[PDB]
């Protein structure tokens, strides 16, 4: 800081001296300006007006130049002078963003201090090529059970979370973020810590504040950052926020570290791009979108990658989110984003109201990476679980008509109901991998078939407390070895038997 | 109606042919002992 | 303590912001008056532009007012619409600083009240105990919960 | 660039090549002044009730009855053939604003009220040493927002030197409201 | 207990920053004095128990 | 600054200034005109030309008329003097009771509150309605949406919420009508003057004294141009922002047919020269709405609870306007025609309805479990509609028949006769507390009311009324 | 060399002004003064010595008045045995990080198709080792093959299996073209080809490399690249293959992944190039732009190119204009379905949508033709009982209909087989089923000499021996 009289006045006196390329505004409307001049402009560079507002030059026509404004157009007055800075639009990167909330351009909005970061990065960049990459072999612990078992996620993947409104899309990502605080606290190896970036496009600031509050309540902000391009924020900011997030994540990807980025409401980006192109008089396509939507999302999602041992070994995982209307996934945007991703996580309202929460349909949901992004101990259980759930999904529709079936089919129905009641979870209540392994072991080896379904919701909880109280060694062994030897098998079976002996349920 | 009929059909066929495959697995090795590896 | 220092830093920042805001506004209004009042500035600006086609009174007056302000010690000044820009700006300065210190410091009236009416009436050499008092001890407790929760 | 820009460039080029510059130069000023003073030639140009033949006939009568070159007549015949006669004034403005350019520029300029012969001389000589264009035929105007300090536009578009009071004042204020 | 022994001591505020970033430097000093006077007695009770 | 009209296209006016242009959003007054025609600048086009939208009819304008720039945007008065008073978009009162003697005026256009100046504290409202109190709890200090077509009971639902909240509120309140019927506007005005929400008193000298009023009114109705329909919600929001910024009070804000705010833009952008989007909507369909919604937010100074009625054209919830509006709401209530055709009122679809204040960390676990069990039951009943329509209930098993019975019973039990419906229903109103609803739902799910008939739950409120009606029907 | 000046820039479209000697259409222009190499392809002539071109790389950083140089010829890709074992871009530049291509020749990617007088050859049978393919949709040795399907049905997996089962045994060369597919997939294909000897990279002490052998060439225009590259990379790979066809007279294989991206990359720019959109957003020049490609892919009296194109089908809609037009350009067809993949029947080939010009009694004998048609009749008969089964039930069906349903289900499970590249999904080993074995097994199953066997003995097998073994195992485990 500084003092007014002796310092600031001297500074302004030193500031006032001035006399005698540049351009002038010719047309203004709807957050977009059309200039005449600046023949040496780079397509895509920042532009500064004579009132502090900023802009980005996109349409370098012959007569005029098309700039999109980062704010309101009340400042521009059709004749204002305009100057080019020469900088391509760029954002800061570093660990100074961790714990902070910033707009699309790196300007903070938490209201507590500036951004201490010295190195910047260009927004639009070339993705890495075929050679500086490697296969996906490490898992990304989501904290959920159905995901971590049947729809695994790796480090370097690009997995879509597609569903309807109010189905549990943001909650999946927030649980993925919350599950990492234990993994990060129990280490000081940055190669193993997982940092996080949450890009909120189109959301309202109340929602973003609620998410920040939910993370601060759980100490899940010292390894995350947020990029809020809300609805009041102009279309170019909603357009640039995901690319700013990818720029912030490429620091982790390139510096040997790992990262995960969640683009929330990725359709608002396409809405904003439609808006910009239609106000820049570019011609539309079908549903009024342009043709550059594929090049809009491919640019963004191809920056997620798993680099080789020569480029550090980092990663940048992506988890975009999409809201469909009436479950129509035959549309243009869902189809585009599905055709450029390594998996799918479908979410349904029928399953959301039937009682299945998270409401993940494990039939349509897939993961092309699959078991490579999955632990052996979890493979052993999840294979059987997927088979049993497939059989249950096949048979239950015919079974529900009150027909009378044999015991080999009654067992299928019982085990499927048990697993379906196991995979339910509370919001913001993630679980460790070893605990998921133990619970799914209890569910798969038949310690829930005779038990009542409605009781499982406490059979789980109590069992968890039991194995967190008296059997920490099993969890530590599973966490370290990442497999189930016969010793751990027998110990877990004995622990489950002791628990069922010590406790009593309705069956 | 569509997923309804499809899943009902699939379940009914699965149950029927599961029963039939159980019966055939019971009565296979008798009528075809040349395949039974128990006798080889 | 950390939240206290964040708050005081933000307050100082907004103080200096509003200060420079008014410092510019008042100089501008003063020049808009002086120009329309004085005849000489017109031909001076004419000559300035003419010689510029190959200092102006605007920059001259601005720099003059800034230099006259830089060594004022705004604490020593007068009321709000007191004419001279220093007398126009130091009112805002002092008032804002008072509304600041009253929010990140205790007030001497609050001090004097209890110092002279509550505490020493109990006892002297050590100020031993407190059963010798009225119900307003509870109010003193509330005062505690104000003071430490503002400081 | 624009339509009138194209026609003005063609006329500038051809008159720099074959006939002369001064004839067409004086012609463009006379035509613009006739348009801006008669108050009926403008409607004659804009109205569509006038047939193309009557248009060409009146244009040839103006050719004969006034000091007039064949290049400007061919220009007018082309603008009539292409339905661009309403673009006369615009074409004239473009031809006067790069340009009308080898001999001497015409510039706009503003004050508050009547200045004096002394500072008028000073203004013209200063703008002349700045231009280094030996011929300058200017304009006077009166707009009082820029309080008295002399603002103008030497007509080439990319030089609007805003020597004014209120403009420098507002630019300075908006500059010094910057943070720190 | 686990909470108040997991991070250990990441707070450890540094007055070198705030003495510079603040212009008053009259109440900051007394506040810092209070802080350093309380932390001494805290560590005292800690090592005493 | 003076300007001239050069061109006129419906609700759009192109103006030409000579010396100095006005900024965007600035107001211009037309002089050679009968009424007070106001134009709001929207764009700049070059040649010192400006494009503007008119707050009234352009019949009578001339290419050459004179226009005066006011130098600032539209200014609406604020204070406790606007209370108990109607005000059009330009602030001019149309109550025929005198002028507005308010000291201060605010601009129609203001930037939204920042990120740091927000406070998302979870509260609840006591609406007295069973469906919303159970399955879609309303958030004190948040946004609430009533989505519906034509003839499903949005206006009736808003009037019931007014009766059950604003009178029992104490603080201030505002009502905006954006392209709704003048009949219902006058009806609301007279109901407020009856119930004491508006306290008009005629002094001996013709003046009036609205001291004691607790509700402002802003009306831009169907008999208005689009420019006078796309700027009324902003007026109402300014009137409420004055309260919840300076006075620090918590306010309510009921808005009727916010969809017109977009419809006007749809019948304006074609004349402003913009390319249409999918269904003729604008490219700014999201920003023009978010700049309105982000001004509605609880902050550290005060609070705005908001209740917006959102039209749904052609009963299509996939339209871009409601699709965008869904993202800005904290609570939702989607009305349906299929349920209204069954005579159920309010015709709320409890599955399309949702909320953020349903989690067990806000409402109890008994409330959460009852709500989720009801939703499961209604979804299981919906899943059998096809097979019931084709084959019939006889094909079903006994568990499915019990499910269907309980689902029909809880459908008929989630129906309430309001007080404002007494004029076309006859039956008196029934306020319903939350624990009675929860007990009734628990009992209906358990099976303590399977003996009763199905038509005994229709328009009865609690369960004692249902049992009394079953008794009387036994005869 | 001429010299031009950029006039305006709109996305992937660049207008350029020349003072004299305009370039013909499709010529290549190089931008001067840019960070990396930037090439433009002329697409239209607008007037006033102005042209309109499409950029191969991103236009970010371009300036009006920037200088441009015409090359006097379209995008020339290098050719020879030096491209073998190596990856290439749309403009021929390598992206394998192993050095530059020391090719002694270059071919223009834009050429004219072979005329009608250059006839095809006999319909040679192609053995892939896949059962449903070898049986119902035999692939031709010298003709085009199509793999139509949406997302998640096994297109790139099927292409990888075909590569493992064909390219390694093939004595001639081979080409792969990735047109807007995933980069993970490109890396995996490159690693697997380096593993299985299809590529033989040998690093040297002096820092160079040696790709001797390595009967494969790779070309990539992946999603990250802009339009203009995705469109022309197919022409690049097709010229690389036409070289081996015409001059060396070799037989060539040509695998293409997501040819649909070509059309998409046209539709991305047509409206910027001033064209009016077609029915559902596609460009008007869809059929001609696709036929100019496809007609260059054909057998002649100098060589042969067997092509295999994967066609994305959005939303499982075969009525879309792109696949609708592509169907007419193919000799062999293979349509993948989701309703079949949901049953775990992989490969998820629909035998009632798959067709082939080769399935005729004169080419394949009547033992094959009648067997295939009987299989299709059986499957259609099974499909024509789904509603009766869903409404009434199996109780109403006669024993003839129950036999039909059983045999159809057995055929359905039997056409499945495990691939070698799906070990990391299924864990099971891969199989290679010859065609006589397939015909014997199908004839046996249709004749009724396996009704004694169960149904679950088929869903992972490659013959009847494995079926009997699995049934034997299930019977032993039953007691």
């Amino acid at each position: 800081a500084k003092i007014s009289p002796s310092e600031m006045s001297r500074l302004l006196e030193e500031r006032i001296a001035g006399w005698k390329e540049v351009g002038r505004v010719v047309s203004v409307g709807d957050g977009i300006a059309r200039l005449f001049g600046l023949e040496g402009v780079q397509a895509g560079e920042l532009v500064e007006f004579q009132n502090g507002m900023t802009g980005m030059a996109l349409n370098l026509e012959t007569d005029n130049v098309g700039v999109v404004i980062f704010g309101d157009d009340r400042s521009v007055l059709e004749g204002d002078s305009v100057k080019r800075t020469g900088r391509i639009v760029d954002v800061p990167i570093g660990p100074g963003l961790l714990g902070r909330v910033v707009d699309a351009l790196g300007n903070p909005i938490d209201g507590k201090g500036p951004i201490p970061a010295k190195e910047r990065r260009r927004v639009e960049l070339k993705a890495p090529g075929i050679i500086p990459r490697k296969s996906v072999h490490e898992p990304m612990m989501t904290g959920l059970k159905c995901v971590d078992a049947l729809v695994p996620v790796g480090r370097g993947q690009r997995e879509l979370i597609i569903g309807d409104r109010q189905t549990g899309k943001t909650a999946v990502a927030v649980d993925a973020i919350i599950n990492q605080k234990e993994i990060n606290d129990s280490t000081d190896d940055e190669s193993k810590k997982l940092y996080c970036i949450y890009v909120a496009v189109g959301q309202k600031r109340s929602t973003v504040a609620q998410i920040v509050k939910a993370l601060e309540q759980r100490d899940a902000m010292k390894y995350t950052t947020v990029v809020a391009a809300t609805a009041s924020e102009a279309a170019p900011l909603q357009f640039l926020a995901p690319y700013s997030g990818c720029a912030m994540g490429e620091w982790f990807r390139d510096s040997g570290r790992h990262c995960v980025i969640i683009y929330d409401d990725l359709s608002k980006q396409a809405t904003a791009y439609r808006q910009m192109s239609l106000l820049l008089r570019r011609p539309p396509g079908r549903e009024a979108y342009p043709g550059d939507v594929f090049y809009l999302h491919s640019r963004l999602l191809e920056r997620a990658a798993k680099m080789g041992d020569k480029s550090g070994g980092g990663s940048l995982t992506a988890l975009p989110v999409i809201e469909t209307q009436a479950g129509d996934v035959s549309a243009y945007i869902p189809t585009n984003v599905i055709s450029i991703t390594d998996g799918q996580i479908f979410l349904e309202t029928e399953l959301f109201y039937k009682g299945i929460r998270p409401a993940i349909n494990v039939g349509l949901s897939v993961s092309r990476v699959g078991s490579a992004a999955q632990v052996k101990a979890m493979k052993q259980v999840a294979g059987t679980m997927k088979l049993e759930l497939a059989q249950y999904r096949e048979v239950a529709a015919f079974a529900q008509f009150g027909s009378d079936l044999d015991a080999s089919t009654r067992q299928l129905l019982t085990r499927g109901t048990a697993l379906t009641e196991l995979l339910k979870q509370r919001q913001y209540s993630p679980m460790k991998n070893s605990v998921q392994v133990c619970v799914l072991y209890c569910g798969v080896k038949g310690y829930l078939d005779p038990l009542d379904p409605k009781e499982i919701s406490r059979f789980e909880s109590l069992f968890i407390d039991y194995i967190n109280a008296n059997h920490q060694d099993i969890l530590k062994t599973i966490e370290t070895e990442k497999e189930l030897s016969e010793k751990t098998e027998a110990k877990l079976r004995a622990a489950v038997d002791e628990f069922v002996a010590m406790n009593e349920f309705k069956k | 109606s569509v997923k309804f009929m499809d899943q009902k059909r699939s379940g009914e066929e699965t149950v029927y042919f599961k029963k039939e495959d159980e019966a055939l697995l019971r009565n296979l090795l008798a009528n075809h002992p040349e395949y039974d590896p128990k006798y080889s | 303590l950390v939240e206290k220092l964040n708050g005081i830093q933000q307050a100082e920042k907004l103080i200096q912001g509003s200060l420079q805001d008014v410092m510019i506004r008042e100089i501008v209004s003063s020049f808009k008056d002086l120009y329309k009042s004085r005849p000489e500035l017109h031909d001076a600006a004419m000559q300035s532009a003419i010689q510029g086609l190959s200092m102006d009174p605007v920059g001259a007056h601005f720099k003059a007012s800034l230099q006259e302000l830089a060594k004022v010690n705004l604490s020593t000044a007068t009321a709000d619409p007191m004419g001279t820009v220093v007398q126009r700006v130091a009112a805002v300065f002092q008032k804002r600083e008072k509304e600041f210190l009253d929010t990140f410091t205790v007030k001497a009236t609050e001090a004097q009240e209890i110092k002279t009416i509550v505490d020493k009436c109990h006892k002297g050499n050590t100020f031993d105990f407190h059963a010798l008092s009225d119900e307003e001890l509870r109010r003193l407790e509330q005062l505690y919960s104000t003071v430490n929760n503002r400081v | 660039q624009t339509l009138e820009g194209r026609y003005a460039s063609a006329l500038f080029r051809v008159a720099k090549k074959k006939n002369q510059l001064e004839k067409v130069y004086g012609d463009l000023e006379s035509v613009r002044n006739a348009l801006k003073d008669s108050s009926e030639f403008r409607l004659f140009v804009d109205s569509p009730a006038v047939s193309v033949q009557q248009k060409l006939d009146v244009l040839r009568q103006l050719v004969n009855r006034y000091k007039f070159d064949p290049l400007t007549g061919n220009l007018l015949t082309t603008l009539v053939e292409n339905k661009r006669l309403p673009m006369l004034a615009r074409v004239a403005d473009a031809f006067d604003a790069m340009y009308r350019k080898e001999k001497g520029e015409v510039k706009c300029l503003v004050t508050s009220a009547k200045p004096l012969s002394a500072q008028q001389q000073k203004e013209i000589v200063a703008a002349l040493q700045n231009r280094a264009g030996t011929q300058a035929r200017l304009i006077i105007d009166y707009a009082v927002s820029p309080q008295i300090m002399g603002g103008l536009v030497v007509r080439l578009g990319e030089q609007v030197l805003d020597f004014s009071v209120a403009t420098r004042l507002d630019r300075l204020q908006s500059q010094l409201l910057a943070p720190l | 207990i686990e909470r108040q022994s997991t991070p250990g001591k990441p707070q450890q505020i540094d007055w070198a920053k705030w003495e510079s970033q603040i212009a008053h430097k009259d109440i900051l000093n007394c506040l810092k004095t209070f802080y350093t006077n309380q932390v001494q007695i805290l560590d005292r009770a800690l090592g005493a128990l | 600054n003076h300007g001239r009209i050069t061109q006129v296209i419906g609700a759009v006016v192109d103006v030409h200034f000579d010396e100095q242009l006005p900024p965007i959003l600035n107001s211009l007054e037309v002089q050679g005109h009968t009424n007070r025609l106001v134009l709001e600048v929207a764009q700049h086009l070059g040649e010192n030309t400006v494009r503007t939208i008119a707050m009234d009819a352009t019949e009578g304008l001339v290419r050459g008329q004179k226009v005066v720039d006011t130098g600032a945007p539209i200014q609406v008065p604020v204070g406790v003097e606007t209370l108990g008073r109607i005000m059009n978009v330009i602030g001019e009162p149309v109550d025929e009771c005198g002028p507005v003697p308010a000291k201060k005026t605010y601009s129609i256009h203001r930037a939204a509150p920042l990120f740091a100046d927000q406070s998302t504290e979870p509260g609840l409202l006591q609406t007295g309605i069973k469906v919303v109190d159970l399955l879609a709890p309303y958030a004190k200090g948040g946004k609430i949406g009533l989505f519906g077509g034509a003839g499903v009971g949005k206006t009736v639902l808003i009037m019931e919420l007014i009766n059950n909240v604003a009178n029992k509120h104490g603080g201030f309140s505002v009502f905006a009508g954006v392209g709704e019927r003048t009949r219902e506007g006058n009806d609301l005005y007279h109901e407020m003057m009856t119930t004491g929400v508006i306290k008009r008193k005629k002094l001996e000298d013709g003046k009036f004294d609205f001291t004691g009023s607790k509700a402002a009114l802003v009306y831009g109705q169907m008999n208005e141009p689009p420019g006078a329909r796309a700027r009324v919600a902003l007026t109402a929001l300014s009137v409420a922002e004055y309260f919840r910024d300076e006075q620090g009070q918590d306010v309510l804000l009921f808005i009727d047919n916010i969809y017109r705010f977009t419809q006007a833009g749809s019948e304006v952008s074609a004349l402003l020269g913009r390319i249409p989007s999918a269904v003729g909507y604008q490219p700014t369909l999201a920003t023009d709405l978010g700049q309105l919604q982000e001004r509605i937010t609880t902050t550290k100074k005060g609070s705005i609870t908001s209740v917006q009625a959102v039209y749904v054209p052609a009963d299509d919830l996939t339209d871009p306007a409601p699709a965008t509006t869904f993202a800005h709401l904290d609570a939702t209530t989607v009305l349906s025609r299929q349920i209204a055709e069954l005579g159920i009122y309010p015709a709320v679809d409890p599955l399309d309805s949702t909320s953020r204040m349903l989690a067990p960390e806000i409402v109890g676990q008994e409330h959460y479990d009852t709500a989720r069990a009801t939703q499961k039951l209604l979804q299981d009943y919906k899943s059998l509609q096809d097979i019931i329509a084709i084959l019939g209930m006889d094909e079903l098993s006994e568990e499915d028949k019990l499910v269907v019975s309980r689902a029909r019973k809880i459908q008929r039990f989630l129906s309430q006769p309001f007080t404002v419906a007494e004029v076309f229903t006859g039956k008196p109103g029934r306020f319903v507390e939350l624990p009675e609803t929860i007990k009734s739902a628990q009992t209906i799910l358990r099976g303590e009311c399977d003996d009763l008939p199905e038509m005994a739950f229709y328009m009865c409120g609690g369960l004692e009324e249902v049992r009394s009606k079953a008794v009387k029907m036994a005869q």
